């Protein structure tokens, strides 16, 4: 083990406001609906969640870009063919800890709704949190 | 840590175990390594690939493995610890996963191992991961007698491995799984110690193989080899057996059945060639034979050529009663034979002028010598069925069939350099193998010739449990080792496992 | 009770050992059986009889002798326990007494068994003696694999016993020896468990003797059975061997080496009776031959007759180089023999008209059939020395040899009868014995036939450390057994112990 | 310097208990015997003391296999000629400092006595404290 690496890249404060989830929803569904309390105890990887960083990747190539939903867990993903609706927030874990020796930076951002779909080039990634 | 409740061990068998063992105190201090845990990853290896897979028991450790034949049951969990072989300069994960007590079987994607309770080690890691082994169970406590399900550590390659590698060798990372009982580990009744358990390793006979006896032909051993010029997947017949004790084919217990046969003798004379005799073959040990699984009786020779079984001829004609004859067989095709031992029948011819007044009897055959031997599956039937032993493998690459090879009675007429007929197992091993009926842990053993009088190591094969050893050469010239040696059981391997080049 | 001091266990020990390591709290619950503990007093025995003998460690308890696998040392007392079994109209005494770990050996009359610290019980006594059994040592602790000398229990029959007997049985008073370890045993070190120990009983092969091989002559074997007609106590050469692993006299390990000869070629012509070839001995593995220990080379017969090896003929003339041609041998006296296997050099003749143009080589012998075979020792030397196995004895009264006949290929000019060699042990045996190596604890294994599909006894039967069985049989006629039984060995008896009647 | 490597291998609690030395053979010895005590100060490199992993070795080789007495200090392997008898505890130090580009692990055992010699395999070098 050793530490010529960075240390964390703690979740800076990014600008964004606490979101309610099902607090909203739950006086308009005709249902008192909950999911396993174990499915919210351990991260498990996304159906699409497998990405890599080449050398021969440009600045700009986008590396991954996943809608919140439930299409974001294996166990969600398989529990959401029994419902018709979904409301709440995410909490996802980056696993890259490449080699001693690379270098290089990547930026996850937090892409709005409504925001068209495309391009997204490399100097507005940075206009959202 | 880990996402699950504690489970209770010895707390819920109690109120229905007639007693509670304890353990000595001075084996819950101990990491003792685990059959069959460990590992190494190359830079070639592919994410999702299966490092280890092992199961929550009293054979994860020798002191449990031997303590657990005085009980009848156990119960409790275990603490394992990987430690892995790492410098600050690699890059890669492993994940470990407490696989359920069901949860069937298949190819386990690296999507699906992080959907158990898992730990997600860097392998540039410094101290060893330790994590529990928890025993789930539908019932009170398991029996030490009957392997059942029980609660399994599955490891798994999520990321890659990126290093750097000089030439030689290719910096593979290792990883050793160790374990220890938990607090709360407990046998539960004291029986009577038997030696016919389950947790009893595979051992070997102390007896050089110059001292053995072929399987084969009913001969001496005289030389043990390697020869990658040979057929490398044979299809004998005789000498094949299962570590676990099950023979395969026309393979017999005793060397004294080995090419050979007791029939039923139906003579007749005949005035062309010479007296023809037709044979009902029976079992040697005087049993009913009937078509079954083997591709004839047992024992029954399985090369291919022109041999000579001697007699039990009973002669009224004055002036001798009982001789020995010497009939001929043929044992290849050769487009005209009524060869069929599969059914229970042979067909003898010695060449005689005159009529041999001989009694209709049971004889039995030994063999005296072949002509125009090649190693090639006989006719048991015309161009018939034949279930029969598949062949010799498969091997790794670069890993070449460890042959016995011994030397038969040769008539020739052109030349006279001794032939070499070969087994993969002498005579000794069948027998053992049979008289013991181990218990087959995984897929290979690991033999190691030594030299008793020097103490000094020949070679490392590999001795898989379908019976015939292997061994990774590398050149191509017949490379022939000393016959004076003893084979000694290390431990246990995967398929996979590379041996050490030779 | 008893005159000694108390002895310090495993607290003189302590400071020396790396750990001092307990046992289950239920092992020091039960009282279990001493092996060879166990007697009885008939009213015919004088006083000074010596009932058993049995010496302080961990291998009176089964519980303690798998236990002392795992570890390295012991040390500590043990509480044992006589039972008798005596009614209130007996009479008589037995005196228990603790012998100190020296104090060498002999006829100990009853005027000394009195002088140790001793216990004097009456035989009607009802409830079990408890006495102690010290250890008093030399050293800090005890090597579990290393035999030692401690202290010995010695029970005498004091005075003897006088009763009435109705006629059968003759009311014997038993008792049995019953043991288990004090509050202060304790083993030492914790080392990996090993398998080849010394407190590992005799374990014998499951194979149905009709599957074996014999062991003079190269067949299988074809039935077992007992015969109080042929000579009580032969001198076979060939399958003797002893339970703790070392073989007797001219005993090979194979079964291709029985009845069988490597030889130097010395080929030339004679214008006799034929041809004549002198051979010089060699062991079959190829070493060179010396006159030792063994009255012949390894596996050369051991029988009376006239015999026939086959090959190794390698012949220069033109038309055929390698055949197959019969040689004859006189293995009896004859008073006309230059027979001495011992110093290496054997006379055998075939009966030609012409020169057979034999290369000179190293061959190996055959046997083809017998003519006149008598059940006696062969010529080793003309009329010299032969050291060689002694008889196959001594029986008790109304014991008869166990023999494992087999059928041999006769030549007869006067009947068809066929004659039955056998042997002590078949070949199987003799390759387990060696290969294992077992600790012999008394003088004779108990062993007990039984038949696997039906599951009842057959006969029980005692084969002697000195590799022979016997057996109790009171009538004459040949009584022939099953041969598709397995034998399973019991318990280890004395010499005198007294079977049941077949 | 650099602290990419492994501080220090502490010695784990090894499961032995402590042992006597010269206070059970003193009553039982007609002398008063006692050595140097600056011979006891510094660590002096055993006569036995060198040895080396390459990477041609193999998992199983034995690296060094070293019997206590007083052949393991140059200091006592000396005074020993004087004397006829020893007891006691001796401490050992292993110095392997490797580069700081190997991997690998040794493992040393405390094999006691009347352990029969010989293989030793690898699957039970860890049996041992
Ligand atoms: C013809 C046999 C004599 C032995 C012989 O000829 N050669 C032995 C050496 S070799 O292999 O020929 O090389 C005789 C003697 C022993 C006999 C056998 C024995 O009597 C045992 C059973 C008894 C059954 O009633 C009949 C089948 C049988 C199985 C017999 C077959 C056959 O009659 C045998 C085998
Ligand atoms: C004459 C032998 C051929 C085998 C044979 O003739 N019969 C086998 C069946 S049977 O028993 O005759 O019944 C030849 C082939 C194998 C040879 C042996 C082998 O080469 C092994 C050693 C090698 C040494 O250089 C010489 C002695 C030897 C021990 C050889 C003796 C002898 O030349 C042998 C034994």
């Amino acid at each position: 083990s050793g530490q010529d690496l960075v240390p964390a890249a703690v979740e800076q404060a990014v600008p964004i406001q606490p979101v309610a989830g099902a607090a909203l929803a739950a006086p308009a569904a005709g249902q008192i609906n909950q999911i396993d309390p174990w499915i919210f105890q351990n991260f498990v990887q996304c159906p699409l969640g497998e990405f890599s960083i080449s050398p021969r990747n440009t600045p700009g190539e986008i590396l991954f870009d996943l809608a919140l939903g439930p299409g974001l867990n294996p166990y969600l993903a398989h529990l959401s063919a029994m419902y018709t609706g979904w409301v709440g927030n995410m909490e996802v874990q980056l696993v890259l800890a490449g080699n001693a020796f690379t270098a290089g930076k990547v930026v996850v951002a937090l892409v709005p709704p409504y925001f068209p779909k495309g391009s997204l080039t490399t100097a507005q990634i940075t206009c959202f949190p | 840590a880990v996402p699950i409740q504690p489970v209770a061990g010895a707390a819920l068998a109690a109120p229905a175990a007639g007693q509670i063992n304890q353990i000595d105190p001075w084996i819950f201090q101990n990491f003792v390594q685990c059959p069959l845990g460990e590992f190494s990853i190359s830079p070639r290896n592919t994410p999702g690939e299966i490092l280890f897979d092992l199961a929550l028991g009293p054979g994860l450790n020798p002191y449990l493995a031997h303590l657990s034949a005085m009980y009848t049951g156990w119960v409790g969990n275990m603490e394992v610890q990987l430690v892995l072989a790492g410098n600050a300069f690699t890059a890669g994960k492993v994940v470990v996963a407490l696989v359920p007590p069901y949860f069937p079987k298949g190819s386990l994607t690296t999507a699906q191992i992080t959907c158990f309770p898992h730990v997600m080690c860097d392998v540039r890691t410094l101290e060893p991961i330790q994590l529990p082994l928890l025993d789930v169970r539908r019932v009170l406590w398991h029996a030490t007698q009957d392997q059942e399900e029980s609660m399994r550590l599955v490891c798994m390659l999520y990321t890659p491995l990126r290093t750097n590698s000089p030439g030689d060798e290719s910096f593979v990372v290792s990883g050793r799984l160790l374990s220890k009982p938990a607090a709360d580990f407990n046998f539960v009744y004291l029986t009577p110690p038997i030696e016919r358990t389950i947790y009893r390793m595979v051992d070997l006979p102390v007896i050089q193989p110059r001292l053995c006896t072929h399987a084969r032909w009913p001969a001496p051993v005289y030389g043990l080899l390697v020869d990658p010029s040979l057929p490398s997947n044979p299809q004998w017949q005789n000498g094949r057996v299962h570590v676990d004790g099950t023979l395969l084919g026309t393979t017999p217990i005793s060397g004294s059945w080995v090419s050979c046969f007791a029939a039923e003798a139906a003579y007749e004379f005949q005035s062309g060639t010479g007296e023809v005799a037709t044979f009902t073959l029976i079992e040697q040990d005087g049993s009913a034979y009937v078509p079954g699984d083997r591709a004839a009786p047992l024992g029954y020779p399985d090369f291919s050529g022109q041999l000579e079984i001697e007699v039990q001829t009973e002669t009224t004609k004055t002036g001798d009663k009982l001789k020995v004859t010497t009939f001929e067989m043929i044992l290849g095709p050769t487009t005209n034979a009524d060869q069929a031992p599969y059914q229970g029948r042979v067909f003898a011819s010695v060449t005689a002028a005159a009529s041999l007044d001989l009694v209709d009897g049971r004889v039995r055959a030994v063999p005296r010598s072949i002509y125009g031997f090649q190693d090639t599956i006989p006719e048991y039937n015309d161009g018939l069925l034949v279930p029969l032993a598949p062949p010799i493998g498969p091997f790794l690459p670069g890993e070449v069939l460890l042959r016995f090879r011994t030397y038969m009675r040769q008539i020739d007429t052109a030349d006279a350099a001794a032939e070499a007929i070969d087994c993969a197992l002498p005579q000794e091993f069948v027998s053992w193998f049979a008289s013991n009926a181990f218990t087959v842990q995984s897929e290979a053993l690991l033999l190691r010739y030594r030299n008793t009088l020097t103490g000094q190591l020949l070679f490392e094969c590999k001795l898989y449990n379908e019976g015939y050893i292997a061994l990774s050469y590398s050149g191509s010239g017949p490379l022939t080792f000393p016959t004076d040696g003893i084979f000694e059981v290390v431990s246990w391997v995967p398929r996979l496992y590379q041996l050490a080049s030779v």
